DNA sequence: TGCCCCCCCTTCGGTGCTTTGCACCGAAGGGGGGG
């Protein structure tokens, strides 16, 4: 005698009714094995055949099981789900086997046939009706409807989900020494007692789960270490993520770059070092899914240094919560970011990478702050505490920056580490005007119909210059303007702009650019020993302000 | 036996979708203990994904406080939520709170828990709580009484609160009293042993009926002492070409303020091609032009008045050196207040913790002087904003902000 | 030729000030992974 799942309330969309799609074609090698699989869940009661006052239907197929010969039965709801009320969906995120503490005896579990162990709302199966041709449509055939869970509803794994908690809810209250991982109906139950008694536990648990429907199979029960797990290798001291399969071939696509990427970026959580930069820059433009791209040289030595990171088998270190975290940040140039979390020297939890650029223009700064916030929502996640950083950024560098920004910006309990390459601010500009440096008041124009313009300068020793451009807007002669004032300018210069647009970027001080204008200007800001940049009003007859707007407009 | 009151939203509007964010160890601890209780008490039910509204949920500690406080994000319910004042619900705010030379604040939202919740309305008060690497799907929970934070829980309240403070406001005449979501501002001109007597009396007043985080805890405001920020010129005698420079760009954003600003008889000091430290005299037109124009600073903006429909804004300008400057408007270059916080918690050390601070401060004074909150334009990038801020906020509100990015070319608000 | 969740990379359209150019951002579509 098993108790009763409570149902779920499910309900429709307000004014919407069931769906209605019919059945497409189906060939005779998958109509024949879905007949087979559909009387089996008529024998234990998990699907009904009365349904002549059913006008509703939705189209199925069936697929294989990963590496398998079990045909898995899918039903397209899509229709059905635009229907079908919202659900919130309690799945919040995914486990990593960094998060873990050491366990002196841990099980896996499986349960069979997960979905249909539970019971659909009793309203709500009358819409899940669906056909299946008998002989190639000679004979009408035979129509169904759910009783349990489907596959392919959007409502099945949150309402599984949910129930398997409530399940599992007494059981863990009254076993408070045993950490259960529910992930849909894979189980991780780990604890520090004898493995016998663990085993009792466990038996426990088996029973438990049986005495509400749920089936737990020898066949996927794993005693024995390694745990596959979660896509990983569970061992008794240390983890590792299961073997990564990188394709060979001579002729690269589009779909294939994607794939590439796709498991340098999934093996990069535990294999330290990994670069997508050079390889997803060859994914982008407006390809088709099957254009051959030649690797370039500078991305088939970034996927030689890929090959050779995983060569060797690496592996990762369980949380000890007594220890604190620390994490560690090494800059890989071309605005890629590396970092490790560990508790003890070389021993590490796991890694990940930073190489999001995000506007266009910043510094390497400005992209270490974004890693470091990259890095402590992740560790909330998986240990809930900020980690102790360890940055390739001096103390002094930081001060300087955060203290003069206009934007409010911090970093969390951080020591600095002489591993280079180091983060610095190429240069700085003065606060105050320099004496003895020629004033160069700075102004540009250019014709919004013909898109020609005039950028120049004039000085206070009598130099000037004006240089007419074409194809140009009037935000890029105001930056070529100051690049003109940087250019025929001493190491000492003080630039008076009326570029609000150019004052901006320029104080940010970037490094990096998406512009060849903003970066020719970096490249002149370096060379140079002190620079003072000041904004005064245009049409107001300030200074050279007036002499300089008059040669560019 | 008390009949609920049935709420229901902006016709248009469904309920809040919001998801909920990473939460630490130390919150997450608070969190499941404190939920735990409030269902034994009732409070709180569990329920399921079937309901497809949720809302934020995460814990502070109020200044000076060692234990937690479950705080909920309503602020996409309350934007949802029907305003009371349609329903004659509203609090009306006197206007001599921010007259009183003391202030206190009581957090009275404990006593909310006590009024059941319309069944129909529950649905919309979900809220999920996460766990740490995800071991457990999310469990959700709902309120059955009147959730803390909810714009609607003193409004319902409010006919039971003006009888709680009937005897007290009838001993006491001179005190002005102020509700305000969880808050309860008490003003009064005493003094301030005399002020925290009757503050003690209020809470025993309270007892009274609770017979029939805590209610101990009290906060000390001075809006009498409040001062404001106005725009300076500074003093000079021998002023450099980059000083006139800088000057007649602020003068020149400035007239946006004060249109009688004027600026001719100092742009023609800047005719010439000079170097930037070169100094120049006053010209006798130019040395009237500045001390008129420090005049109209001094006299007020005119026609700038609070208007009670509209939206208040505040901006706030990163100063550095722990200098933090903000403004309260509700139509441009209207501004109802101007000021400047120095020296707060975390100067010289981190900027999160003072834009926390001064977005508290300003919220607070918004309360106490309009009973409202800003929408605020916050100096902050939003990933480094939405890491930090829940580290360091102790309030039980929580204001609406947006993010900006405006470099100063013209400091204007500080010299 | 189904469902739900998480991650990164690229693209594209909407939004608001740098203004009618340029910058930022969230959604979406590609990939990886899980059940
Ligand atoms: N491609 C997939 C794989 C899984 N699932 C969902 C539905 C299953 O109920 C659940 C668990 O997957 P299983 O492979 O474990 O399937 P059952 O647990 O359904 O069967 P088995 O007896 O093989 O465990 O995940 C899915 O929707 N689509
Ligand atoms: O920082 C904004 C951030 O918060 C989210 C979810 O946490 O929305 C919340 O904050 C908004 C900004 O005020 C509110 O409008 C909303 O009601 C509230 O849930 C996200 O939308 C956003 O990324
Ligand atoms: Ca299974």
């Amino acid at each position: 005698p098993i108790s009763p799942i409570e149902t779920v309330p499910v309900k429709l969309k307000p004014g919407m009714d069931g769906p209605k799609v019919k059945q497409w074609p189906l060939t005779e090698e998958k109509i024949k094995a879905l007949v087979e699989i559909c009387t089996e869940m008529e024998k234990e009661g998990k699907i009904s055949k009365i349904g002549p006052e059913n006008p509703y239907n939705t189209p199925v197929f069936a697929i294989k099981k990963k590496d398998s010969t079990k045909w898995r039965k899918l039903v397209d709801f899509r229709e059905l789900n635009k229907r079908t009320q919202d659900f919130w969906e309690v799945q919040l995120g995914i486990p990593h086997p960094a998060g873990l503490k050491k366990k002196k005896s841990v099980t896996v579990l499986d349960v069979g046939d997960a979905y249909f162990s539970v019971p659909l709302d009793e309203d709500f199966r009358k819409y899940t009706a669906f056909t299946i041709p008998s002989i190639n449509n000679e004979t009408p055939g035979i129509r169904y409807q759910y009783n349990v869970l489907p596959q392919g509803w959007k409502g099945s794994p949150a309402i599984f989900q949910s129930s398997m908690t409530k399940i599992l809810e007494p059981f863990k209250k009254q076993n408070p020494d045993i950490v259960i991982y529910q992930y849909m109906d894979d189980l991780y139950v780990g604890s520090d007692l004898e493995i016998g008694q663990h085993r009792t536990k466990i038996e426990e648990l088996r029973q438990h789960l049986l005495r509400w429907g749920l089936t737990t199979p020898d066949k996927k029960h794993q005693k024995e270490p390694p745990f596959l797990w979660m896509g990983y290798e569970l061992h008794p001291d240390k983890w590792t993520v299961q073997p990564i399969v990188l394709p060979e071939k001579d002729s690269w696509t589009v779909n294939d770059i994607q794939k590439l990427v796709g498991k340098l970026n999934w093996a990069s959580q535990i294999y330290p070092g990994i670069k997508v930069r050079q390889l997803s820059k060859l994914l982008r433009g407006t390809k088709a899914l099957t254009e051959v791209i030649p690797l370039t040289e500078e991305a088939e030595l970034e996927l030689a240094e890929n090959r050779e990171i995983l060569k060797e088998p690496v592996h990762g270190v369980y949380y000890d919560p007594s220890k604190d975290l620390i994490a560690e940040i090494q800059k890989q140039g071309q605005g890629q970011w590396t970092y490790q979390i560990y508790q003890e020297p070389f021993k590490n939890l796991k890694t990940g990478k930073y190489a999001r650029m995000r506007g266009a223009h910043t510094n390497d700064v400005k992209q270490l702050t974004e890693a470091v916030q990259k890095i402590t929502t992740e560790s909330i996640v998986i240990w809930g505490k900020t980690p102790k950083f360890k940055l390739p950024i001096q103390k002094e560098t930081w001060e300087t920056w955060w203290t003069e920004y206009w934007q409010a910006t911090w970093i969390p309990e951080w020591e600095f580490v002489n591993t280079p390459p180091l983060v610095k601010l190429w240069y700085q500009l003065e606060k105050e005007p320099i004496v003895g440096a020629e004033t160069f008041y700075v102004d540009g124009a250019a014709n919004r119909e013909t898109k020609l313009g005039k950028a120049g300068y004039v000085t206070n020793k009598g130099r000037q210059k004006v240089v007419p451009l074409t194809n140009t807007t009037n935000q890029k002669t105001e930056l070529q303007a100051i690049y003109l004032a940087l250019q025929d300018s001493g190491l000492e210069v003080n630039i008076v702009t009326n570029s609000q647009y150019a004052l901006g970027i320029i104080q940010a001080q970037p490094d990096k650019s998406e512009s060849e204008l903003v970066n020719q200007i970096i490249e002149q800001l370096i060379k140079k020993e002190k620079v003072y940049l000041a904004w005064v009003p245009a049409h107001k007859g300030i200074g050279g302000n007036e002499q300089v707007d008059k040669l560019v407009s | 036996p008390i009949e609920t009151v049935p709420v229901k939203l902006k016709p248009g509007m469904d309920g809040p979708k919001v998801k909920q964010w990473p939460l630490t160890e130390e919150k997450i601890k608070a969190l499941v203990e404190i939920c735990t209780e409030m269902e034994k008490e009732g409070k709180i039910s569990k329920i399921g994904p079937e309901n497809p509204y949720n809302t934020p949920v995460f814990a502070i500690k109020k200044k000076d406080s060692t234990k937690w406080r479950k705080l909920v994000d309503f602020r996409e319910l309350n934007k949802r939520t029907q305003d009371f004042w349609e329903v004659q619900l509203g609090i009306p705010h006197p206007a001599g709170l921010k007259k009183k030379k003391s202030v206190t604040v009581l957090d009275v939202g404990d006593a909310y828990f006590s009024v059941p919740l319309d069944e129909d309305f529950r649905k919309y008060t979900a809220f999920t709580i996460p766990s740490i690497n995800n071991e457990t799907p999310g469990i959700r929970y709902q309120y059955n009484v009147l959730p803390q934070g909810w714009k609607g829980s003193p409004a319902i309240f409010q006919s039971s609160m003006t009888k709680i403070l009937e005897p007290f406001k009838k001993q006491n005449p001179d005190i002005v009293i102020y509700q305000y979501m969880d808050d309860l501002y008490v003003g009064s001109d005493l003094e301030i042993g005399q002020h925290r007597t009757k503050i003690e009396e209020l809470r025993q007043h309270l007892l009274r009926w609770g017979l029939t985080p805590f209610l101990w805890m009290g906060y000390e405001l001075h809006p009498d002492k409040w001062t404001v920020q106005p725009i300076v010129l500074p003093e000079k005698d021998s002023w450099t070409v980059n000083d006139i420079q800088k000057l007649v760009g602020k003068l020149n954003w400035a007239s946006q303020i004060y249109p009688g600003i004027k600026v001719r008889q100092l742009s023609k000091l800047l005719r010439g091609t000079k170097a930037l430290t070169e100094v120049i005299p006053l010209t006798e037109e130019a040395e009237l032009e500045l001390a008129e124009n420090r005049e109209i600073l001094k006299e007020p903006v005119h026609g700038v008045y609070y208007d009670p429909s509209k939206d208040l804004i505040a901006e706030i300008q990163k100063q550095g050196q722990g200098q933090w400057t903000y403004q309260i408007y509700q139509e441009p270059f209207k501004n109802l207040k101007t000021g400047k916080y120095a020296r707060m918690r975390g100067a010289h050390t981190n900027d999160v913790k003072q834009l926390t601070e001064a977005v508290q401060k300003i919220t607070t004074e918004s309360i106490v002087i309009w009973g409202k909150t800003p929408k605020f334009k916050l100096p902050i990038q939003k990933e480094t904003w939405e890491t930090w801020w829940t580290e360091y906020w102790q309030a039980t509100w929580i204001p609406e902000w947006e993010f900006v990015n405006t470099p100063p070319l013209v400091k204007l608000w500080y010299q």
